[PDB]
Order: C-alpha cells, then sequence, then structure tokens
C-alpha cells in the first residue's frame, strides 16, 4: 500500500527511488502525465518557489537603493508592476527564457532517458558530493515547503496588503 | 436481446458494445441506416465543440481579452461585438483544420477509407496521453461521457441565454422566472 | 441493404487507392501523428518543435517591444524604427522595419516580453459580485426555489 | 418498421413530394424571417 | 449614381412608399382597433416601412419610376445585386448535380439500376448528399483523373 | 459477521413484515434482511454500504453538533463573532456568512476528493477494501472486536440518521429540535 495514504494502493507510476517520493499520488497524475515530466516540473517549481519566499522575506528585511526609488516603497506584486514599468522585470524575463530554452533542450533529454530530473550538473562548490540522496531529499522536501510558504505569503498579502514578515508583526 | 438503456426495445443490431459508452440506446434506429463509425466521428466531435463552448461561455464572461470588442460579459453580445475579421478568420482556420486534420478525406465516401482511420481518432495526441493501454478505456469513456453532457449544458446555456438576456453565472446569481 | 456514410469509395463506387499507407506511430507536439518521409520525426520532432518555440518567444520578447531607445534627452524615449532615415534609396528616406512585420501600435495593442501589456491586459470580472447562494441581496435560483416553496397563494 | 413501407417511402414520387415540400418549408421560413431580401446584404 | 440616383434621396421612392403607406391606412381606417383586421393592416404597414428604409440604406440606385434597379455589369459596389447571389447559386447548383450525378453512378453500379433509380437508397442519396458540399474541388478532382469527360470513342453517336 | 445468524446474516429479518431478499447474502454487515424493494439486485453492494457508512457518519457527527449548539456550549470566540443563536439555522446562516462553513466545506470536499474517491474507485474495481475503511484508529479501538465494532457503527450511524433528521424537522415545526 502507499506509506503517506495507508488504505491507498501504492501508485503504480511511482516506485518508491526518487527523491520525495512516498507513494502520495491519490489523484493518479502520475498515471496521466510522464513521471519525468512531473519531476521536472516539481524541481523547477521548488526551486522557483524557494527563491521566490526568500526574496519576499528579504524584501521585507531588505531593499536595494535605488529601487526603492523606482518602486516608491511598493512591495511584492505591486513592485513587480512598478518594475515592469520601470524595465527590470523586462530584463528579468529575458534572461530567464534565455535560460529556459537550454531547460526546453534538456527537458527534451530528461525525457530521452539521457538526464535525470532536475539534474543540471550545477554544483560549483561540491556540496552535493557526499551524499546526493540526502541533498536531493532536502532540496525536495524544503521547495514542497517552499511552494506552501509563497503561496501563503502571496495570499497574506493579497489579504492585508502586508508583506510577510510586516503582517507576522501587525495582524 | 434487450436493450440496457431502454429495457422495453430491443438491442440495437448495430450496437455490439464495443464502442466507450455503449448503453444500447438507439430507440429511432439510427444505426441501421447509418455506418456507426461516421456517427461516432460526429458525435465525438460535437461533444468535443460543445465542450469547449460550454467552457468558453463560463469562462469569457468573467475574463476576457483586453479591449472593448471583447468586453461582453453576455455570449450572445459577444458573437456580434467581437471583431468581425476575426470571427472570419477564425471559420477560415476551422476549415483548414478540418481538411488537414481529416487528410482531404472529408466525406461520407471517403472519410474512413484507409482502415487504420478510426472513428474518431484525428491523430491528435499532442502530450501522447493516450498512450497507455491501461487508461485508455477509461479516458475514451470520459470523453464520451464529457461530450455528451457538455452539448446538453451547451443547448440549455443558449436556450436560457435567449429567455433571460443574461450571462449563465448573471442568471444563476440573479434568477428571474420568465413572465411572458 | 446498403449502410450509408461507411466512408469506403469502394462502397459507393467512388475512385479511392489500391494502397492505402499504413499508420506510423510518432507524435510531434503542436504536430500531428500521420505518415511522414523517413527521419522526418527525427529531425523535426517534438524536441524541434518546443526547442524553436521557446527560440520564437526569446526572439518575440526584443520584438514585442521594438523600437529606438535613447537617452540622449536623459530620460529613456522610445522612436519608432519608422522615423529614422537610410541613404542612398532615391525617394525612399523611411523604409520598412521591423514595425511593418509587427504592426502593434497602429491597432493598439501594448506588447510586451509577456503577450500582453499593461495597457492592453486581460480584463477578470468578478462575477459573484456580492451574491450568496441563499439568504442574500441577490435573488438566485436557490432564493427563488426556496421562495416559491414558502410562497402564499 | 415494415421494410416494405420503408420501401414505399422510398419510392421516387414520395421522395419529390417530402424533399420539394422540405425546401418550399425552408424557402418561406426564410422569407417569413428575412423577408424582402432583393440583394444580398453589404 | 452610375446612371440613376440612390434611392435613399429619390423623391420618387418616397412618394411609392407614401402611397403604398396611405392605401394600407385607408384600409385600416374602417376597422375597429384591436381586432385581427387592424393588427394584420398595422403589420403590413410596418413590414413595407422596414422594406422601404432598408431599400434606401442598402445603397441601391432608383430611376425615374422610383423602383430601385441593378447593376449587374461586375462592378464590386453592386456585388450583392448578382454576382454574390451568383455565386450562391452555383454552389448549390454545382451541389445538386455533383451528388445527383454520384448517385447516378452509383445505382448503375448495382444489382438493378433502375429498381434503384425508381425506389432509391436512401442511405446512399444522404451520403452523396453530404458529399455534395466540396463539389468543386471533386469534381475538379474527377476532370483531371479522367473520370468526367468520356472519350469521344466510347459515346454512342448517330450516323452522319 | 458479530452474532452471525441472530444478530445479523442468512436468515435474520428485523422486520418479518418483508421477506428477506435473496439479493441479501448475509456476507455485508449490518445485513438484516431488510431491502423490500429489492435494490440490492441491481445496486454495486459495496458502493452503497460505502454510502451508508459515510451517511451514518456524518449524521452522528451531526447530530453531536446539534445537541452542543442547541444546549448551548460554545468553543471561545465563537460566540462574539458568530452570535449567540441557538438555532440551528441561523447558526449555520451565520458561519456561511462569516466564512466557516466554507472551510469546512473546502477541507471535507478535498479530503473526499483525496481518499474517498481513490478509495472508492479502487474498492468497487476489486481492491477488496472493506466499506467504509480509511485506516483510522490512531486510539486502536477496534483491534479487540473490529466486527463488532463495525455492527455497532452502522446501527449507530442508522439511529443517528434518523434522529438528525426527526431533530431538524422539530425545529422547523416547533423551534426546538427535540420536538418534545
Ligand atoms: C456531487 C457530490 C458532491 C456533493 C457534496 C455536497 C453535499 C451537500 C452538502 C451541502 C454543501 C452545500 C454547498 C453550497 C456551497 C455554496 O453555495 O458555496 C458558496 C460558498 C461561497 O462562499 C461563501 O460566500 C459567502 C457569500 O456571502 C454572501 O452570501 C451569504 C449567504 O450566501 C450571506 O448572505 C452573506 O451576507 C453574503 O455576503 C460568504 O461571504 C463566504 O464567502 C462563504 O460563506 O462557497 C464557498 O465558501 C467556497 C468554497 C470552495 C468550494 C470548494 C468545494 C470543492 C472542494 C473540493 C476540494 C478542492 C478545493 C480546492
Ligand atoms: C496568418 C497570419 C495571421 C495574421 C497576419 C493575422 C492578423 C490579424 N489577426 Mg489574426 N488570426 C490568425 C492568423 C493571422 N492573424 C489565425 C490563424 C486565426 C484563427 C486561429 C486568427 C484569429 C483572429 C481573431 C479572432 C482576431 C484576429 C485579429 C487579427 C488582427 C490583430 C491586430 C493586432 O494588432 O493584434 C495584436 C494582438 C495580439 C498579438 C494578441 C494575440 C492574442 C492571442 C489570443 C494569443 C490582425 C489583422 C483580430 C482582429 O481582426 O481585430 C480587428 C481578431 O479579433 N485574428
Ligand atoms: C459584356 C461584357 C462585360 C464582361 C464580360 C464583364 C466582366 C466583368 N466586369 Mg464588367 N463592365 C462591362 C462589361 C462587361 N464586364 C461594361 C460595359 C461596363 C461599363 C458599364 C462594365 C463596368 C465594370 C466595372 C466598373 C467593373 C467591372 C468588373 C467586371 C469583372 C467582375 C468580376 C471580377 O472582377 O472578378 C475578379 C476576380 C477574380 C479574377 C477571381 C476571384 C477569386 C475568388 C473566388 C474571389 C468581370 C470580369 C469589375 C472588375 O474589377 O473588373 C476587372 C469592376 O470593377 N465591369
Ligand atoms: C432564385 C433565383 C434562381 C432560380 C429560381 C433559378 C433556377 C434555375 N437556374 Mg439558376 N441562376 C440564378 C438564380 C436562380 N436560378 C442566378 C442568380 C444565376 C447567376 C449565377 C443563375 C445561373 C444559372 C445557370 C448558369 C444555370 C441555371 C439554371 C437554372 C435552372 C436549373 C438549375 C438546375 O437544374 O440545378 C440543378 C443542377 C444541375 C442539374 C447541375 C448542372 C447545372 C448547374 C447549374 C451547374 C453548376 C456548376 C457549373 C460548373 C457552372 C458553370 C457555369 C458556366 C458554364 C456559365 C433553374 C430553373 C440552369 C439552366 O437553366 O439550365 C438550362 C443553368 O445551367 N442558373
Ligand atoms: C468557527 C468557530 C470559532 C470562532 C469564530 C472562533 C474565534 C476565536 N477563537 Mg476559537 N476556537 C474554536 C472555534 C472558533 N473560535 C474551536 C472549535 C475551539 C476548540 C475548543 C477554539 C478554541 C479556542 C481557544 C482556546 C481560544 C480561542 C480564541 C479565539 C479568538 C481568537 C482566535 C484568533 O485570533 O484566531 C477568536 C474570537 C482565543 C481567545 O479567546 O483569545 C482571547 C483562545 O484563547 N478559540
Ligand atoms: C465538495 C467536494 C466533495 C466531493 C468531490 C465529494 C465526493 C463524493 N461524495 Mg460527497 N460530500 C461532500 C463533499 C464532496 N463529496 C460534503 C461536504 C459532504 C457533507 C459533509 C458530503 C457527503 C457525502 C455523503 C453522505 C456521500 C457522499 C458521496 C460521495 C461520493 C459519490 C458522489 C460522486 O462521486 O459524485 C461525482 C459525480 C457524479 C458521479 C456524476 C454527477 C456529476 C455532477 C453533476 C457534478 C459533480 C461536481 C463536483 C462534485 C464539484 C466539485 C469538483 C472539485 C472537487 C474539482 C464521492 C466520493 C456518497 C458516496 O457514495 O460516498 C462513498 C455518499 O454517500 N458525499
Ligand atoms: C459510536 C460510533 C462509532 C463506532 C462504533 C465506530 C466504529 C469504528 N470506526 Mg469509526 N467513526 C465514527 C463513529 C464510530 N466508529 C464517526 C462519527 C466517524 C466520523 C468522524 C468515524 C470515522 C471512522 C473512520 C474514518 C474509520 C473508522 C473506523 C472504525 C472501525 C475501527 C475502530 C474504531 O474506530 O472504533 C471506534 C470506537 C469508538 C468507541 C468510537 C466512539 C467514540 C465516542 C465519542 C465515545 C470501527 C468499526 C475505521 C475502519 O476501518 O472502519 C471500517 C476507519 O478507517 N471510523
Ligand atoms: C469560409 C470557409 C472557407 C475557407 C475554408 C478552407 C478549407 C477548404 C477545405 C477544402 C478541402 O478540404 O478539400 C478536400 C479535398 C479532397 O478532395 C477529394 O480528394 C480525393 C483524393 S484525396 O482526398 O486527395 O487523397 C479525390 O479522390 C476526391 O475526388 C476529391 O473530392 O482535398 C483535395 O483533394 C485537394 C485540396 C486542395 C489543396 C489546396 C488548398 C489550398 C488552400
Ligand atoms: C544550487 C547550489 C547553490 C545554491 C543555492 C541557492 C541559492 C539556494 C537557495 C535556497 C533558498 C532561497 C531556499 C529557500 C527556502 C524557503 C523556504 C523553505 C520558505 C518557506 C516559507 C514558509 C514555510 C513560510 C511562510 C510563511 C507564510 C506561509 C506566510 C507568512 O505571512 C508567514 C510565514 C513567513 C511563516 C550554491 C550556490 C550553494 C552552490 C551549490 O553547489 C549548489
Ligand atoms: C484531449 C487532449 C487535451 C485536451 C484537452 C482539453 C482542452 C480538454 C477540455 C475539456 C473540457 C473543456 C471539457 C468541458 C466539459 C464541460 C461539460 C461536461 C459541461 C457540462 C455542463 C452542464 C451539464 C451544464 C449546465 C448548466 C446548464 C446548461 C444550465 C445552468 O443554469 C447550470 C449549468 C451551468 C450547470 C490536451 C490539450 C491536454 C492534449 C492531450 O494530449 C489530449
Ligand atoms: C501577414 C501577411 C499575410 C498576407 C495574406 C493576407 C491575405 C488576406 C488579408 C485580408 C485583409 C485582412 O482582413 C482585415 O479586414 C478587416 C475589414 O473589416 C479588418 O477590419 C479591421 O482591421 C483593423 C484592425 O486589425 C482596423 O484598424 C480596421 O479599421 C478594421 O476595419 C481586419 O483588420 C481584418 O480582418
Amino acid at each position: 500500500m502507499s506509506p503517506s495514504i495507508p488504505f491507498l494502493k501504492k501508485p503504480d507510476a511511482l516506485d518508491g527511488t526518487a527523491a520525495g517520493d512516498i507513494g502520495f499520488d491519490p489523484l493518479g497524475f502520475s498515471s496521466l502525465a510522464d513521471i519525468k515530466f512531473l519531476q521536472e516540473a516539481e524541481i523547477k517549481h521548488c526551486r522557483i518557489a524557494m527563491l521566490a519566499a526568500a526574496g519576499s522575506i528579504a524584501q521585507d528585511i531588505f531593499t536595494f537603493p535605488g529601487y526603492s526609488a523606482l518602486t516608491g516603497g511598493a512591495k511584492m506584486t505591486a513592485a513587480h508592476d512598478k518594475l515592469v514599468a520601470t524595465g527590470t522585470m523586462g530584463q528579468i524575463l529575458f534572461w530567464v527564457s534565455f535560460a529556459e530554452v537550454f531547460g526546453t533542450v534538456a527537458l527534451f533529454d530528461t525525457l530521452d532517458g539521457k538526464r535525470a530530473p532536475g539534474d543540471f550538473k550545477f554544483d560549483p562548490l561540491g556540496m552535493g558530493k557526499k551524499n546526493m540522496a540526502d541533498m536531493q531529499l532536502k532540496e525536495i522536501k524544503n521547495g514542497r515547503l517552499a511552494m506552501l510558504g509563497i503561496a501563503g505569503m502571496t495570499h497574506g498579502y493579497f489579504i492585508s496588503g502586508k508583506g510577510p514578515l510586516e503582517l507576522l508583526g501587525n495582524f | 436481446e434487450k436493450s440496457a438503456s431502454v429495457p422495453f426495445l430491443s438491442k440495437p443490431e448495430k450496437l455490439d458494445g464495443s464502442m466507450a459508452g455503449d448503453v444500447g440506446f438507439d430507440p429511432l434506429g439510427i444505426s441501421y441506416f447509418i455506418d456507426v463509425k461516421w456517427l461516432r466521428e460526429a458525435e465525438l466531435k460535437h461533444g468535443r465543440i460543445c465542450m469547449l463552448a460550454t467552457a468558453g461561455i463560463l469562462v469569457q464572461e468573467v475574463i476576457h481579452l483586453p479591449g472593448p470588442a471583447f468586453s461582453s460579459k453576455f455570449a450572445l453580445d459577444a458573437w456580434s461585438t467581437a471583431p468581425r475579421g476575426g470571427m472570419v478568420q477564425i471559420l477560415i482556420a476551422i476549415g483548414l483544420i478540418e481538411m488537414v486534420s481529416n487528410r482531404f478525406a472529408i466525406t461520407a465516401t471517403d472519410m474512413f477509407a484507409n482502415p487504420n482511420r478510426k472513428p474518431g481518432d484525428l491523430g491528435f495526441d499532442p502530450l501522447s496521453l493516450g498512450a497507455n493501454p491501461a487508461t485508455r478505456a477509461k479516458y475514451e469513456l470520459s470523453e464520451v461521457i464529457h461530450g455528451r453532457a457538455a452539448m446538453m449544458g451547451l443547448s440549455g446555456m443558449i436556450h436560457q441565454m435567449i429567455v433571460s438576456k443574461q450571462p449563465v453565472i448573471d442568471q444563476l446569481l440573479n434568477f428571474k422566472p420568465v413572465d411572458a | 441493404a446498403t449502410v450509408g456514410f461507411s466512408g469506403v469509395p469502394s462502397d459507393f463506387c467512388r475512385p479511392a487507392p489500391t494502397a492505402f499507407p499504413a499508420e506510423p506511430a510518432g507524435m510531434t507536439v503542436f504536430g500531428a501523428r500521420g505518415p511522414r518521409a523517413e527521419g522526418h520525426r527525427d529531425k523535426f520532432g517534438s524536441r524541434h518543435a518546443a526547442v524553436s518555440l521557446a527560440c520564437a518567444a526569446l526572439l518575440w520578447q526584443p520584438i514585442s517591444q521594438a523600437g529606438m531607445y535613447s537617452i540622449d534627452s536623459g530620460s529613456l524615449a522610445k522612436k519608432s524604427f519608422s522615423e529614422m532615415e537610410v541613404p542612398g534609396f532615391g525617394d525612399a528616406k523611411k523604409v520598412p522595419t521591423i514595425e511593418s512585420f509587427f504592426p502593434f501600435t497602429k491597432n493598439g495593442f501594448d506588447a510586451s516580453p509577456a503577450l500582453f501589456g499593461k495597457d492592453s491586459m486581460i480584463v477578470f470580472e468578478n462575477p459573484l459580485g456580492k451574491c450568496g447562494a441563499y439568504a442574500s441581496s441577490c435573488h438566485t435560483f436557490l432564493d427563488e426555489m426556496g421562495d416559491m416553496l414558502k410562497a402564499t397563494p | 418498421m415494415d421494410s416494405n413501407f420503408l420501401k414505399y417511402l422510398s419510392t421516387a414520387p414520395v421522395l419529390l413530394t417530402v424533399w420539394l415540400s422540405f425546401t418550399a418549408g425552408l424557402v418561406i421560413e426564410a422569407n417569413r424571417f428575412f423577408p424582402d431580401m432583393l440583394y444580398f446584404p453589404m | 449614381v452610375a446612371g440613376l440616383t440612390p434611392c435613399k434621396d429619390s423623391k420618387d421612392f418616397q412618394r411609392r412608399l407614401d402611397g403604398s403607406v396611405k392605401k394600407l391606412k385607408t384600409r385600416l381606417a374602417k376597422y375597429e382597433k384591436g381586432t385581427p383586421p387592424a393588427l394584420a393592416l398595422e403589420k403590413q404597414i410596418e413590414r413595407t416601412q422596414a422594406r422601404f428604409e432598408r431599400y434606401g440604406k442598402a445603397g441601391l440606385l432608383c430611376g425615374t419610376d422610383g423602383l430601385p434597379h441593378l447593376i449587374t455589369d461586375g462592378r464590386w459596389s453592386h456585388s450583392g445585386e448578382f454576382v454574390i447571389p451568383g455565386l450562391f447559386f452555383l454552389y448549390i447548383a454545382g451541389w445538386i448535380g455533383w451528388v445527383g450525378r454520384s448517385y447516378v453512378l452509383f445505382a448503375r453500379e448495382s444489382d438493378k439500376p433502375t429498381e434503384k433509380e425508381i425506389i432509391l437508397d436512401v442511405p446512399a442519396a444522404l451520403s452523396f448528399v453530404s458529399t455534395g458540399f466540396i463539389w468543386p474541388v471533386s469534381a475538379f478532382k474527377e476532370f483531371t483523373s479522367g473520370n468526367l469527360i468520356a472519350d469521344e470513342s466510347e459515346i454512342t453517336v448517330s450516323p452522319r | 459477521l458479530y452474532k452471525e445468524g441472530s444478530l445479523q446474516g442468512k436468515g435474520v429479518n428485523c422486520i418479518p413484515i418483508f421477506k428477506r431478499p435473496d439479493s441479501l447474502k448475509g456476507d455485508a454487515v449490518g445485513d438484516m434482511g431488510f431491502d423490500p424493494f429489492g435494490f440490492s439486485s441491481w445496486v454495486d453492494m459495496n458502493y452503497v454500504r460505502e454510502a451508508e457508512i459515510k451517511h451514518g457518519r456524518i449524521a452522528m457527527l451531526a447530530f453531536a453538533g446539534i445537541v452542543v449548539e442547541v444546549l448551548g456550549i460554545k468553543a471561545p470566540g465563537a460566540g462574539k463573532i458568530l452570535g449567540s443563536s441557538t438555532d440551528i439555522f441561523e447558526i449555520h446562516n451565520a458561519a456561511v456568512e462569516k466564512g466557516s462553513m466554507g472551510q469546512i466545506l473546502l477541507w471535507c470536499g478535498f479530503f473526499e476528493m483525496t481518499a474517498g474517491l481513490p478509495a472508492m474507485q479502487q474498492m468497487l474495481e476489486g481492491s477488496g477494501r472493506t466499506p467504509g475503511d480509511f485506516g483510522f484508529d490512531p486510539l486502536g479501538l477496534g483491534k479487540k472486536d473490529f466486527a463488532q465494532m463495525q455492527i455497532k457503527e452502522i446501527q449507530n450511524g442508522r439511529l443517528a440518521m434518523l434522529a438528525v433528521s426527526g431533530m431538524v424537522h422539530h425545529a422547523l415545526i416547533n423551534g426546538k429540535v427535540q420536538g418534545l
């Protein structure tokens, strides 16, 4: 049976080797879509959401000089809009798209079985040379937590007009 | 010997139960005189178009493309307000899509000339979700039932909009019974 | 008898081929599954389609905001490429440019790296407003049913 | 339905009458809802 | 404008409208208000007025007689008068002819072609009726494949 | 089955007025030979048993809730936000207004979609799961006599269904759920 959902049978497309695989797929999306594609998507969302949550917290804590002048003190998505008008978000999107072209190439090498999902071979400091499985589990767990956290932060901002830390301070 | 859907009527002879969604429902016996392959192709096309139609009627009431031309919560009004050149472009594109997808075999005399051609199978599987035999039958049944439900829903939506002269969601939220 | 709409021309005495092409099982995203020349799927497969689409989007990003940007005046000013005058082409001092291929401004569309821009943005209209399924200011379908059930002749 | 009765309905005069009545109804309803169309509107 | 005046600004057209409406109103004056005859005559008046207004706005040209005239020379400003209607006809007529020819050949290759021609095989007839919607490309395909035109040596002819 | 042949199983009829239908084979818990309309002939037994257990559980929780509402026991802070009304219908409307019932609906639906629907589908496809089983025995109260607990649960749920219905209608008539 499924370790996470004891009363449900283990999802077939989930063999359990992958990091963060606890047999959690009650709706069976893995039976619909290729599990390699799903793993790539999960790791992408993980990394983007971790960066987004850390950026939310770090923007509450500190703001670079000049950006405050351009955004007029706006926060979160209001800052997104102001800096879209400025032109910064355009530069971010251009370079992220430049990265994502090779991301598409890497996605198709994953789908061809040549590349592990999410493996860009980026480890300059060599942190992932002692137990890669442990670091992968840590990455996946932190990414899921960060997806939930960024959801919470963005929707708290929609509710209140306040950032994460500012909300926790007032509330 | 008797149809499952309508017990008192006999089972339609041409409906052997192979096709998904087959419950022996053919009281008027269309399948006797019209090939079930053609009928199923037509059924799937209608169901797909009505799936998209229901989704569009429900979605373009809340989310619209920028512009006064596209700003219309009422769908029958959107039909007229949307740019006429754009609508004609959509018509031409639908024609080209029919031609290419059916591979120049678009008539009752040549549609299924190729034995490989199966009813409703136009080679459309961009993400290859239908390559799994285990889930293929379930997906086929789901597609047929969705097409049927969407056909009924689209018909009801169109005529309730004719009556109420208000969008579907707007009608359900501000209902006003019919008076003359 | 004859079953109509067979789709087989031989049944209706219409011209048809004698050997029909077999159906291979290869798919190209943004393409179709069907007979193709050899190596067609390998050369122009889903990888080709997707990576070409990504390159097209990356090239769209400059095109959408195409225009001569200058900071000579002290502020970023955008000027249409059509303004620039080109020597050596006789009467045609002003010549076609990328705006000819992409006339966003003529149609009043504010393009952006992402398709839509601030001036031309997707419009989200909340349908609910201040309505509730029951016992609300708006008279819903459920409210109508309830009122009819509690009605007095 | 009886196959012989269906063949009798398929006979030429019955089919001609039904088809031309259907066509007459089509034209009549077209003129009823869109009357006095002396031209294609452009 | 070609040789006539626009019908929207023609005194003759206005006079014809006035005469028709006055005839209808004279007929209506002898019927009680709200009675079926009065309602019918009022609807006739409304239909006449709508017809005249639509003809005026259509851009039709009207002569000294006060009646619209058609410019069937090819001018694109008056395509809707003859050409586009003519195209619709040609479409429908070619549809009919193509499906009829297809059914003729189908019955020719049957056990009893004459029986198929007097007592029709309406499933196949409806099949051909459906096929008739791309008759232009189908007919040209037949012509180029050589299945349309018969050879001179294969058609019976009387002696000279 | 606990007390097979006496409390439940083949040859048991709670109401001898109606004959024990042959479809009731005594294999299902709570089978006391009551099915006068013979639904068991055509219905899916596992699906209907799961539905019965779900209805009973919801009715038991609803009886407890309505009772605590009428008795006036409220959680700290509930009265300030919702109100001091003891009427069940007024409480329901107030909670819907505030947003409580909306959140309960969201989470109940999430649990349904992720647990009950997959579990029900697998059971009907032949997973062998006992109807109404989710593995929710944190306190381990059912390990001693699981069959006895099952029969007791089913009977208590049926009684709670009837009681909750009666209480709602009594509140409608007299304004009191006791309907004394
Ligand atoms: C409401 C108006 C109206 C009405 C009632 C009719 C009625 C008629 N038309 Mg039509 N016609 C109309 C408007 C109308 N026409 C207009 C506006 C045009 C101008 C385009 C024409 C042009 C036209 C032609 C060119 C012909 C007719 C013919 C006919 C008669 C026989 C049609 C037939 O058998 O079809 C059933 C169809 C068939 C039997 C198949 C073969 C015949 C069709 C017409 C061929 C169509 C495709 C072909 C490639 C066109 C080539 C044309 C070229 C040689 C000029 C019928 C009385 C035919 C006639 O009088 O024949 C003696 C005929 O040949 N009409
Ligand atoms: C809102 C989410 C939700 C969902 C997804 C379900 C799902 C289910 N409930 Mg329900 N249920 C819910 C909330 C929900 N429940 C709540 C809040 C309560 C009260 C606390 C109950 C109380 C309850 C009881 C007492 C019973 C069920 C039963 C069922 C099952 C049979 C119904 C079914 O399959 O319909 C699916 C639909 C069809 C088969 C065809 C009709 C299609 C309709 C018209 C559209 C459905 C729309 C959908 C529900 C909207 C939400 C979509 C969203 C999740 C994406 C199924 C697992 C019965 C069962 O057999 O359980 C095992 C049963 O006995 N439920
Ligand atoms: C790749 C690589 C490297 C690297 C690297 C890098 C750059 C790694 C960066 C990692 C980062 C930024 C990780 C961020 C994780 C954030 C989380 C888990 C947030 C959770 C938020 C939560 C739970 C929340 C919340 C909240 C909510 C919901 C709402 C709020 O009102 C309240 C609250 C705040 C509580 C290096 C350079 C080392 C090289 C190496 O060779 C390999
Ligand atoms: C196939 C495929 C793909 C795909 C795909 C896609 C895009 C699939 C899209 C599917 C869609 C849009 C399905 C929509 C179904 C709608 C239904 C059943 C509506 C019913 C309405 C009813 C009953 C009603 C009603 C009503 C009426 C009338 C009266 C009202 O008062 C009330 C109400 C509103 C309730 C992708 C692209 C992923 C690729 C893949 O490789 C292959
Ligand atoms: C990209 C190059 C492709 C070359 C092949 C094109 C072949 C056929 C082109 C036909 C002309 C385009 O059709 C066009 O006519 C309509 C007439 O109402 C236009 O209608 C509208 O167009 C403009 C906005 O786009 C508006 O500024 C116009 O005022 C408005 O009339 C539509 O823009 C378009 O539908």
